[PDB]
């Protein structure tokens, strides 16, 4: 009925079928938010999953909405192996218990696992 | 949504 409004800012190349393109300064309303950081959007002619990272708000667009820290942790399991890609990034296997110390909106959560601490995809995260 | 994961930020 009323759906939220976003800027991109940057460029987004489609790589998936679902997926919509983006160029910047493209103003898209947004359909779902997903934790795994990709959100679906509709503009003109157009619709699909956007990285959510590649957008600001109409609102107060400096100002961050991602949740904060919680450097206690919180339990989760990974559901799917991943492996790190950049250095900041962590690589899991299936099954491994970790903690989340960071929800990050763009689905790139900070988690630490014993002695590494480091970014992962939330979409092959669990909680337990 | 996409089964991998979204890009890194960018700018």
């Amino acid at each position: 009925i009323i759906l939220q409004t976003y800027r991109a800012i940057a460029d987004y190349e489609k790589t998936s079928g679902s997926e919509m393109a983006l160029s910047t300064g493209d103003v898209v309303e947004v359909v779902e938010k997903s934790e795994s950081g990709w959100w679906f959007c509709q503009m003109k002619g157009k619709r699909g999953w956007i990285p959510a990272s590649f957008l600001e708000p109409l609102d107060s667009p400096d100002e961050t909405e991602d949740p904060e820290p919680n450097y206690a942790g919180e339990p989760y399991v990974a559901i799917k192996a991943y492996t790190a890609v950049e250095g900041d990034e962590v690589s899991l296997l299936e099954g491994e218990a970790v903690e989340v110390i960071h929800k990050l909106l763009d689905g790139w959560w900070v988690i630490r696992k014993d002695d590494v601490t480091g970014y992962f995809p939330s979409m092959y995260l669990q909680k337990s | 949504p996409p089964s991998n994961p979204p890009p890194r930020p960018p700018a």
